[PDB]
RNA sequence: CGGAAGGGAUAACCGCUGAAAGCAUCUAAGCGGGAAGCCCGCCCCAAGAUGAGGCCUCCCACGGCGUCAAGCCGGUAAGGAC
RNA sequence: GGGGAGGUUUGGCACCUCGAUGUCGGCUCGUCGCAUCCUGGGGCUGAAGAAGGUCCCAAGGGUUGGGCUGUUCGCCCAUUAA
RNA sequence: CCGAGCGCGGGAACAACCGAGACCGCCAGCUAAGGCCCCCAAGUCUGGGCUAAGUGGUAAAGGAUGUGGCGCCGCGAAGACAGCCAGGCUGGUCGAGUGGCGCCGCGCCGAAAAUGA
């Protein structure tokens, strides 16, 4: 947690960074510490559900850590003849095997960038939010499980 | 939201460029607004729309003052038109423009005591080989001890016609100011003297 | 002979409903809305209390209810039985839930009626500034 | 000329982040997508919605009995009926 | 070979009704159930595409005309998104 | 037991289920079954567990890392299960438990019908 600027509240943890600062839902049961220039949490028992609610904050704060700090980005792959996309400002248009043109609007917080024509990547403060847009272009064009074609992360073929 | 009140005048049919079309003119007389409802003072945005000329005398009622109100020649009738605050102080043909679409209320005619046949369009019965008693009739109504009623609703004769009927999309035609005429696509509720409004369609 | 009671003013009283549950709430508004708490009562006259309530959108309910819960008003015409789940009822008029809750817990008849109309409901708070307010929980 | 478009919430189902259970999981906290169907939108009725709603305008004191209180008889106003 | 749901079939029992609860078909008028025939959504496919198979979600609406028979049903002609 | 107690209380309602065998009167008292949050009389009574399905509000074979409680077997600080590096169980790293079976409590699925629930 170095650099940051982590910054508790009464149901919520304020995050700061480099990238800049980003609110965190934190549990409400839940005892965020912040220990020296780090940050611990514990839980007000040992059940079931409490275990859940503590290993979810644990990895949930990190994420507004890794946020804040290195940013988070997804790459795509693009496959198939006439498959190909063209940055547009902002926004990116790809034409796909689709007689209209696909317009992708850029939510806030994210800028994909396209260093190929074949090549995406997603950048993003969120891993909600980056996880999301990526599937969000997956879902334009599936990967066609009879060869290839259509987006993909950058996971097996589908053969 | 566009709006006018207006009279059916009678229909006939004009030549477009090449094609014949039937049509109906309506005439929509310079309505003088009355009062402008606001949320504030009422609860909602629109404009009363006065209409024919009338006799002061016959007027002798407090809308005298209600038109005093707003200084205008005593109309007929008024009616209002929802989220629809214009400018001046009159509406006129010229709010239209020949392609504009435009729904238009109107009262239909009064058929009074209406068969089933007549009013549902039901199929009534046989002519020869059946009694010559269910001619025009509903047959059945209902079932046994279950329900053992009728449903509400159940269509059945009765007064029909002459109520609140709105026609949509009818396209505007060729709109004469000079005169304060407006054609329409033809069928459009009510008798030739109906008094019915205009409004902005729904395509989108 | 038993007490025979005589005309009595009007007692008004103003509640909360923030955090309440529904109906633990609904019970407490039932039992001061007819005068059941006072002494001197009698089933057959009616004198309740006139209830007020504020806050109505902040009342709490358990479990799966708000999706659970579900609501019947059935018209007079075939397929009518048109139902509403709680949430919906919140979103449009949220002064209803509570309402519901009240008119069941009244007894049936004409003077149950009558209750109905002591029992003051809105969600805000701010009520119509009259005069009486004693508040409670 | 109509069936819509459109907004909103969902079904099966697809998915993001994600513990419990170092991995893994659409879920347990949370979030997104998704039906000719649900809510709304269109059209008609509609304040006996006795929970009888709102606006604009017009007319407006008592002339005689009941000692407070609730009423009764007549000429009228705006206005209404025949 | 085993467990069940439904209460459309054939039937068992004899409970109201024998000082009367008119029977099969058709017509007219429908309305409801969903275990969905079509249209909408979706999973798997021995799914290349088109076409289709099985299962899931979903009543909003739709669900033709005729030959034969008293027929219900069924067969058949011509069509349909069905 | 009803019949003959369709007289009373309870059970929503209901001959025969639970309580009880009604000579008359009372603006007295103790109870019975059943109940004591509101409609509805009396505990939003006390203490100790369980249940997140509205289960409770009433369905089976059979299916499932539901949840809690009890017992046993195999590996493990001489480093185990899991993941990450290398080779094809062994090594390294980390570092405290992990995997399979059986029984009890409550619960999930299996669960589609016709006027409005
Ligand atoms: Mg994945
Ligand atoms: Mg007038
Ligand atoms: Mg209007
Ligand atoms: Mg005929
Ligand atoms: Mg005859
Ligand atoms: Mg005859
Ligand atoms: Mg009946
Ligand atoms: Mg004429
Ligand atoms: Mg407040
Ligand atoms: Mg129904
Ligand atoms: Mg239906
Ligand atoms: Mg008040
Ligand atoms: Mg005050
Ligand atoms: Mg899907
Ligand atoms: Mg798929
Ligand atoms: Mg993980
Ligand atoms: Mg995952
Ligand atoms: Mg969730
Ligand atoms: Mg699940
Ligand atoms: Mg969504
Ligand atoms: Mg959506
Ligand atoms: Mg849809
Ligand atoms: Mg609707
Ligand atoms: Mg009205
Ligand atoms: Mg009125
Ligand atoms: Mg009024
Ligand atoms: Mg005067
Ligand atoms: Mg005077
Ligand atoms: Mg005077
Ligand atoms: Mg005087
Ligand atoms: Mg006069
Ligand atoms: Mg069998
Ligand atoms: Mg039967
Ligand atoms: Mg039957
Ligand atoms: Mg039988
Ligand atoms: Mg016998
Ligand atoms: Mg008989
Ligand atoms: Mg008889
Ligand atoms: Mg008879
Ligand atoms: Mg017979
Ligand atoms: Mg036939
Ligand atoms: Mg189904
Ligand atoms: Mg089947
Ligand atoms: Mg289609
Ligand atoms: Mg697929
Ligand atoms: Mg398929
Ligand atoms: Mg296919
Ligand atoms: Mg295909
Ligand atoms: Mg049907
Ligand atoms: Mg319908
Ligand atoms: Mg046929
Ligand atoms: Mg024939
Ligand atoms: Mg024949
Ligand atoms: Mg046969
Ligand atoms: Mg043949
Ligand atoms: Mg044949
Ligand atoms: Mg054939
Ligand atoms: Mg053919
Ligand atoms: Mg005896
Ligand atoms: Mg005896
Ligand atoms: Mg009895
Ligand atoms: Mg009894
Ligand atoms: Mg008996
Ligand atoms: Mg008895
Ligand atoms: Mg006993
Ligand atoms: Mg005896
Ligand atoms: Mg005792
Ligand atoms: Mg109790
Ligand atoms: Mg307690
Ligand atoms: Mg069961
Ligand atoms: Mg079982
Ligand atoms: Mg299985
Ligand atoms: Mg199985
Ligand atoms: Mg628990
Ligand atoms: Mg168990
Ligand atoms: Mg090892
Ligand atoms: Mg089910």
């Amino acid at each position: 947690p170095k650099g940051v600027s982590v910054e508790v509240a009464p149901g919520r943890v304020k995050v700061k960074g480099p990238k800049g600062e980003l609110e965190v839902p934190v549990s409400p049961e839940m005892r965020v510490v912040v220990e020296e220039g780090v940050v611990r949490v514990e839980r007000p028992s040992d059940e079931r559900r409490h275990k859940s609610l503590h290993g979810l904050t644990r990895t949930l704060i990190a994420n507004a850590v890794k946020g804040v700090s290195e940013g988070y980005s997804k790459e795509l792959l693009i496959k198939g003849i006439g498959y190909r996309a063209r940055l547009v400002g902002r926004a990116l248009e790809l034409t796909v095997g689709f007689s209209h043109p696909v317009v992708v609007e850029p939510p806030e917080g994210i800028t994909f960038e396209v260093p190929e024509p074949t090549r995406v990547r997603v950048s993003g403060i969120d891993k909600q939010k980056v996880g999301q847009v990526a599937a969000n272009i997956r879902a334009i064009r599936k990967p066609s499980a009879y060869h290839e074609k259509g987006i993909y992360y950058a996971g097996e073929p589908v053969r | 939201m566009k709006g006018i009140l207006g009279v059916k005048v009678g229909m006939t049919r004009i030549f477009r460029d090449d094609r014949a079309v039937p049509v109906t003119v309506i005439l929509a007389g310079p309505c003088p607004v009355v009062q402008r409802r606001t949320p504030e003072k009422d609860g909602y945005t629109a404009v009363q729309l006065g209409f024919l000329p009338q006799n002061p005398k016959r007027v002798n009622r407090p809308l005298k003052g209600h038109f005093a109100k707003a200084g205008v020649e005593p109309v007929r009738i008024l009616r209002e038109i929802r989220d629809f605050n214009p400018e001046g102080d009159t509406v006129t043909v010229e709010i239209f423009k020949p392609g504009e679409r435009v729904d238009v209320t109107g009262t239909s005619k009064g058929r009074g005591f209406a068969g089933v046949m007549k009013r549902w369009n039901f199929a009534g019965g046989p002519d020869s080989h059946g009694a010559h008693k269910i001619h025009r009739h509903p047959g059945s109504i209902g079932n046994r001890k279950t329900p053992g009623r009728v449903y509400k609703g159940k269509k059945m004769a009765g007064h029909y016609g002459a109520e609140r009927v709105t026609v949509m999309n009818l396209e505007v035609v060729d709109v004469i100011p000079e005169e304060n005429l407006l054609l329409v696509k033809g069928a459009v509720p009510g008798p030739n003297g109906g008094l019915v409004i205009v409004r902005e369609t729904k395509k989108a | 002979k038993t007490y025979v009671p005589k005309q009595v003013e009007p007692r008004w009283v103003l509640i909360d409903a923030e955090g309440k549950t529904l109906g633990r709430l609904a019970t407490k508004i039932a039992t001061l809305l007819r005068g059941k708490h006072r002494p001197d009562w009698t089933p057959n006259v009616a004198m309740g209390d006139f209830v007020v309530v504020v806050n109505a959108d902040k009342i709490r309910v358990t479990g799966k209810k708000l999706e659970q819960k579900i609501y019947t008003r059935y018209s007079g015409y075939p397929g009518g039985l048109k139902k509403i789940p709680l949430e919906k009822m919140l979103a449009t008029h949220p002064e209803r839930v509570l309402e519901h809750a009240v008119k069941g817990m009244l007894p049936k008849g004409p003077l149950g009626r009558r209750l109905f109309k002591r029992l003051k409901v809105y969600a805000g708070p701010d009520h119509p500034h009259q005069a009486q307010r004693p508040e409670k929980l």
